């Protein structure tokens, strides 16, 4: 997609919101839990959110859910420590 | 009057805003750095009303 | 047309409105509003055409 | 339960008077004294304009003396010297204050346009409020005996007034006297009091300055400011960081003017409140009153009264309002001289190695420590200082898909700023995609471009996504490609066609890709002949896919390996079969449309490295000999003036009209240049003989020059007639012709006579365009300034009504039809059919549906679209009203940009009009624009009635005629200069013409209609750029006219006052939450009212984004007044305050905030 960048747009109207769900995935990839879905091949993080936007995966619903989750698995999972200090101050 | 009556017909509206007109055809002590701003406030920006809060001024 | 709109009557009168127009503020004198005209067109010191 | 107190985000800011204890709020400290800096020691003095304690330290934490030095003690202040020691930016930032004796007057509330001191107190400015406060004339404060509320009187009128009556009126003069004034002054019980004498039995005699004042007082009373702040008791002090004395190169320090004037009111302040201590005669302390006036009025605004002087310099003093009345530079940008690179793709550019090694100096530095190599980020640094081989691998990584965006000096359009992919070239020159140097209007006479480094992560996604190259390929002012093929490629793919005959030709056939090794390998040409060869179509139908097509048709050599290149799809080979000229773009649009753009843009390269190559293989120059003069020159020049001076033997024997004859003989001459000028085309054309199989032939001539002109590639006719047939008609200074054209030709020698007459035309030809150049520029401000905030938005709401779109036809009596002006427009409803159905509602009218609208015939030729001019939308733009045209094919994407785009594309091409019942040019767009009534304005019937003389000159008087049927009469005023167009008794309708003359648009909109208004604007802006020539889409001019009719007058009663013009955005949602509110009769009806472009520009909401172009010490102070606030909408406000930009890759966060803020 180092050259459009248009069949991205197809799957998610709005150029901007392109850019936006795009720039978020690449931002996930840059800092924190990398893991892209599409193989590098030698691209920046700044391509490779759109390649994935392109081959389907990734939009802005699925990153939503998958933060959704993502909390759900620091909250509950951690959950032993919030409790604790609940009762710090009665 | 005079004034009055020079400024309006005159200004309609004098195509390029001719400010070296009028001010010639004022009476008083000339060649001041007082009365010029408040020419080019009144000919442009807020015209045809602003034409009729100068005299009243 | 132009007599019919000239205020100044006189010698004194013209060079009195001729030194309020060129230096509006100090009072017209004798000296002042003379010796000004004349240091106009009048005075190697003061006008040259070369 | 939030309340904050810190700096969070803020959602608008508010803007009012100041109180004095609101400046004391702000102050850290008293200045006290006019010293500044020290002689000796070079420290801040204790309590002066630059004081230690009140503002900030020198150095960043240790204090004056130097008890405390390091970050020990950074919340604690000094013992000997109380200085918080905390930054230096702290000196930045700290505010402080001077507090005077007596009250002063704040110069732009007392003289600025409009006294606003004044109005609001009613009394004179200059000739009232000035010989009161100046201690002239003391005013009185109210009283209740032979004296009234706010006279001026004199020393022996005060004394007189005070010896009769006295102790019972008290009234002082000066400036504490109109704080009294304006202290005493009850806003309330005037606001009533006003309301009710100011509307009791008066005609429009008085209620101007009725409704006037009234709404004035309300809006300052609601405002929140007391009058009391009018005039200051107390100045606050500006940051001595923003006003500093630096130690500039051996000494000789640098000092702001503030600190001159800051310095002065001190001195006099001082003087002032010792004077009142001392003996106080009222002379001298009077005096020093006035003179603490002049240094204050001096260091708030200079403008204005003389200007203080001093400081050595014959020059003024810059005051603080003059430091905000009336280019940004950047980090991580560069630029150099531009140059051709072939070898590029559309999406790349060649950028210099040490060029991207400094740019990209951050991303060397943290790739470096990031794989190994450096051992920490200082290590980077004299690792890329050194350019240590290694560096520069891990430079070709970083700029890998890192784009940068290219710039050039003459931005007209979007497409002046593009995004490509940097490719190390070694050189120090910037290489460019000659596609898209077209764009740019860019040429290599030496020019230079700026880059851009796009640093945050969204930032290059948006140069990738919006500002990369391969996004552009359609310009948004016409749907027409912009990347299209110039000169170069153009000339060559010419030569890959022209059948010439014979010569190698002959029909051996075979199949395409074939071809190729016949033409490399000699033995036939490359023109031939026509030649036969097998063509494997493709196209689609209904379900699309791909559909082959395998026939036998007679191309030439050049066509058979020019289809190599072209796509799957597309009609083939007939796009080959006729040449490259014009269809060169005509081919590229088509397969942008039917395929997409990733085939075109590869489709691109690959025309454009063919066109170059083949061009260069055919080695096309221009010799002396290619500019063949016709042999009938001199022949038809003796028979021009043989013509000519018969007729001044004609003029010298009387017959003929002298006064005119120079007139007649200039058509003789015109006629001999056309004369010259088409021999010399029908022959430099066609000629020719070459030898088929058996001899005498005639083609087209294969004269380099013609092949240039017969292929784009800057060649018209007019020049190569200059070139080889002759320079015709020159101008003289007067403005006149010389009757004597320049007979000889470029070809020819010159004689220096016709070079010192022609010489006047390139004098002329520069000066104009140097002006035009300008002056174009200057009529983009102004489409800017007043465009630029409106957004599509709301997606794509209801309404079908629109213009009546129809093909523009001169036609009525010189033929000329133009009917490709409905394609990307979203339909009214239905429009119909002879016989029944076809079009749909809303469905926009695909480019391959307008291609639909020839198979229902000549028939249909008017179609309703939706359009920008209406549009049921309120503070926005509805998305299918607008259209599609874009660099992309789909509709605008939803929070886009449209005013700016619309401006731009407008304003671009007027590099290239032409200042002049036609005026014509620039000029006239302007006055379209500015809706300027003409100087002789014709006048319309605004109801439908019977003509008839109203009293034959009886004034005054000058002719009338009267209009009355059905009920009431009108009386219009005709001044008997110019006649007339209907006799009495005869009937008219509602605006038909009475006087046959140039019509005013202020008018039609008033009467006529909006649809007839905004089709009068658009099909008159376009008749001047028809006639330049130059292509530009009607959409965007509707785009201006839009908010161009942004506000209307009521005239009825509503919750909104009557005379008040207000836009029809307040008013229609204001109408629609009223008939179902609580009733329609509180309520009025509105009436569109037309506003120039600068007439339009001039109101708007934000205050900061009307302080950027109109008068700031106007506007600010206006606003100050009454108590505004922005909040916070619009782009210009929103982008000097240096956030998101409520629009395309913003807007989002917009809206989200937009509702985030109905909290409270
Ligand atoms: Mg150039
Ligand atoms: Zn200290
Ligand atoms: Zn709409």
């Amino acid at each position: 997609a180092r050259v459009t960048v248009q069949d991205a747009v197809e799957k998610i109207g709005n150029r901007f919101d392109l850019v936006l769900v795009a720039a978020r995935r690449a931002r996930q990839m840059q800092v924190g839990g990398k893991d892209p879905l599409v193989p590098e091949e030698n691209d920046k993080t700044t391509v490779i959110a759109l390649r994935e936007i392109e081959e389907g995966l990734i939009n802005n619903q699925i990153l939503d859910v998958r933060e959704r989750q993502e909390q759900q698995e620091q909250e509950a999972a951690e959950l032993q420590a919030v409790t604790a200090i609940a009762e710090g101050r009665r | 009057q005079s004034q009055l009556k020079l400024l309006v017909t005159r200004g309609k509206e004098q195509g390029y805003l001719t400010y070296a007109e009028v001010n010639d055809h004022l009476p008083e002590d000339i060649v001041d750095s007082d009365q010029i701003e408040d020419i080019i406030q009144m000919i442009n920006d807020m015209g045809i009303q602003v034409m009729e809060e100068a005299p009243d001024a | 047309e132009t007599l019919r709109v000239d205020p100044t009557n006189d010698r004194l009168s013209a060079l009195v409105e001729i030194y309020r127009m060129m230096r509006p503020g100090e009072p017209p004198t004798r000296e002042a509003a003379e010796s000004l005209f004349e240091n106009l067109f009048f005075s190697e010191d003061r006008y040259d055409l070369s | 339960l939030k309340a904050q107190t810190k700096t969070e985000e803020f959602d608008a800011i508010k803007i009012a008077l100041a109180s004095p204890d609101m400046i004391r709020s702000w102050s850290f400290g008293e200045v006290k004294k006019p010293e500044t800096i020290n002689y000796r020691t070079f420290k801040p003095e204790r309590d002066g304009l630059f004081c230690a304690r009140i503002f900030g330290p020198v150095k960043d934490y240790e204090c004056l003396c130097g008890k405390y030095k390091r970050l020990k003690h950074r919340g604690v202040i000094c013992e000997k010297c109380g200085v918080e020691v905390t930054q230096t930016k702290v000196r930045r930032e700290r505010m402080g204050h001077i507090e005077l004796a007596s009250p002063t007057a704040h110069i732009w509330f007392l003289k600025s346009l409009p006294s606003r001191i004044g109005l609001l107190l009613d009394m004179p400015l200059r000739d009232i409020e000035r010989v009161l406060y100046f201690e002239s004339y003391v005013v009185i404060e109210g009283g209740m005996t032979n004296l009234e509320r706010q006279q001026i009187l004199t020393e022996e009128q005060y004394l007189d007034a005070l010896e009769e009556f006295g102790d019972e009126f008290d009234a002082k003069m000066g400036a504490e006297a109109i704080q009294a004034l304006l202290k005493s002054m009850d806003l309330e019980q005037e606001c009533e009091q006003l309301r009710e004498e100011l509307n009791e039995t008066n005609s429009e005699t008085k209620r101007k300055k009725l409704t006037k004042r009234i709404k004035l007082l309300e809006a300052f009373v609601q405002s929140g400011n007391k009058p009391e702040w009018m005039i200051l008791t107390v100045l606050p002090v500006l940051p001595p960081d923003l006003r500093p004395l630096v130690p500039l190169d051996g000494g000789r320090f640098a000092t702001s003017d503030l600190n001159d004037l800051y310095r002065r009111v001190i001195n006099r302040n001082n003087r002032l409140k010792r004077l009142l201590d001392l003996a106080a005669p009222d002379i001298i302390v009077r005096n020093e009153k006035r003179m603490l006036q002049e240094a204050v009025d001096a260091l708030l605004d200079n403008g204005r009264r003389g200007r203080a002087i001093t400081g050595s310099n014959k020059r003024p003093l810059k005051s603080l309002a003059d430091m905000i009345k009336g280019g940004k530079r950047v980090d991580y940008s560069g630029r150099s001289v531009i140059t051709v690179g072939p070898y590029l793709r559309l999406h790349q550019c060649g950028l210099p190695k040490k060029m991207a090694l400094e740019l990209f100096k951050p991303f060397i530095y943290g790739k470096l420590e990031l794989r190994g190599l450096a051992t920490t980020i200082k290590a980077a640094k004299k690792m890329v200082e050194r350019e240590e081989a290694v560096v520069w691998d891990i430079l070709d990584e970083v700029i890998r898909e890192h784009p940068v965006l290219l710039n050039r000096a003459p931005t007209l359009h979007r497409l002046g700023i593009q995004a490509f992919e940097p490719v190390l070239i070694e050189g120090k020159a910037i290489q460019l995609h000659p596609l898209v140097c077209a764009a740019y209007n860019a040429d290599f006479d030496g020019d230079q471009m700026a880059v851009h480094v796009p640093l945050t992560l969204e930032a290059q996604l948006e140069a990738r996504a919006l500002m990369m190259s391969t996004n552009n390929i359609l310009s948004p002012a016409n749907g027409e490609p912009i990347i299209v093929p110039s000169q170069d490629v153009v000339l060559g793919l010419y030569y890959m066609t022209r059948d010439c005959v014979n010569a190698k030709g002959e029909g051996m056939v075979l199949t395409g890709p074939k071809e190729a090794e016949r033409l490399y390998r000699s033995g036939l040409a490359s023109l031939h002949a026509r030649v036969k060869v097998r063509i494997t179509e493709y196209e689609k139908d209904a379900n699309g896919e791909l559909v082959a097509k395998t026939s036998l048709k007679d191309t030439t050599v050049g066509r058979a390996i020019l289809w190599m290149i072209v796509p799957k799809g597309l009609p083939y080979s007939i796009v080959n079969q006729a040449l490259g000229k014009k269809a060169i773009s005509k081919m590229l649009n088509t397969c942008y449309r039917i395929l997409g753009l990733k085939p075109t843009v590869i489709f691109a390269d690959q025309i454009m490295y063919t066109g170059f190559a083949y061009a260069a293989r055919s080695g096309a120059s221009v010799g002396i000999d290619d500019m063949v003069i016709p042999e009938k020159k001199h022949e038809i020049i003796s028979e021009a003036e043989a013509e000519v001076a018969e007729i001044q033997e004609q003029f010298q024997s009387g017959l003929v009209t002298a006064g005119e004859r120079y007139n007649k003989v200039i058509d003789i001459w015109a006629a001999a240049n056309d004369r010259v000028s088409k021999a010399m085309m029908d022959n430099l054309q066609t000629e020719t003989v070459i030898n088929r199989d058996g001899q005498e032939e005639k083609q087209v001539s294969f004269n380099s020059i013609y092949m240039m002109a017969d292929s784009g590639a800057r060649g018209s006719a007019a020049q190569i007639r200059q070139l080889a047939g002759m320079r015709g008609l020159m101008a003289k200074p007067d403005g006149s012709i010389i009757e004597t054209p320049i007979t000889a030709n470029f070809r020819e020698g010159l004689n220096v006579l016709q070079y010192f007459i022609s010489t006047h035309g390139a004098r002329k030809g520069l000066a104009d365009t140097a002006l035009k150049t300008a002056n174009s520029g200057y009529l983009t401000r102004r489409l800017v300034d007043v465009a630029q905030d409106l957004v599509v938005t709301e997606d794509d709401c209801g309404t079908h009504e629109g213009i009546m779109m129809t093909p523009v036809i001169e036609g009525g009596d010189v033929k000329e039809p133009l009917r490709d002006r409905v394609l990307g427009r979203v339909t009214a409803e239905d429009v119909l059919k002879p016989g029944t159905a076809d079009i749909l509602v809303p469905r926009n009218t695909l480019l391959h549906e307008q291609w639909c609208d020839l198979l229902e015939e000549n028939s249909v030729d008017a179609v309703k679209v939706r359009s920008v001019v209406s549009c049921d939308t309120d503070f926005g733009v509805c998305a299918h009203c607008y259209g599609r045209d874009l660099a992309r094919g789909h509709i605008i994407n939803k929070g886009e940009a449209i005013g700016v785009i619309a401006a731009q594309s407008i304003g671009e091409p007027g590099t290239q009009l032409t200042m002049r019942d036609i005026t014509g040019g620039l000029p006239r767009v302007a006055d379209l624009f500015e809706a300027r009534r003409p100087k002789e304005p014709a006048i319309l019937a605004e109801i439908s009635g019977i003509v008839s003389f109203g009293k034959e000159t009886k004034g005054k008087r000058r002719l009338v005629i009267t209009p009355v049927d059905g009920s009431d009469p009108y009386e219009e005023m005709i001044p008997k200069w110019r006649q007339l167009n209907v006799f009495e008794g005869e009937r008219v309708e509602r605006g038909d013409v009475i006087s046959d003359g140039p019509e005013a648009p202020h008018d039609i909109l008033r009467l006529r209609g909006v649809h007839a208004v905004t089709r009068y604007i658009v099909n008159e802006v376009q008749d001047v750029y028809r006639l330049q020539g130059v292509k530009i889409n009607d959409k965007h001019i509707e785009v201006i006219v839009r908010q161009m009719l942004r506000k209307a007058t009521i005239v009825n009663a509503g919750s909104s006052d009557f005379l008040e013009g207000e836009q029809v955005e307040y008013s229609r949602v204001k109408i629609a939450n009223r008939e179902l509110e609580a009733n329609g009769k509180v309520g009025a009806t509105y009436s569109r009212d037309l506003l120039g472009i600068t007439k339009a520009s001039l109101a708007t909401e934000s205050f900061i984004s009307a302080a950027s172009f109109q008068e700031t010490t106007r506007v600010l102070t206006e606003a100050a007044v009454a108590g505004k606030r922005d909040e916070l909408r619009g782009l210009k406000e929103n982008v000097i305050v240096g956030r998101l930009i409520p629009a395309g890759t913003g807007y989002a966060y917009h809206q989200d905030r937009m509702r985030r803020r109905a909290a409270g």
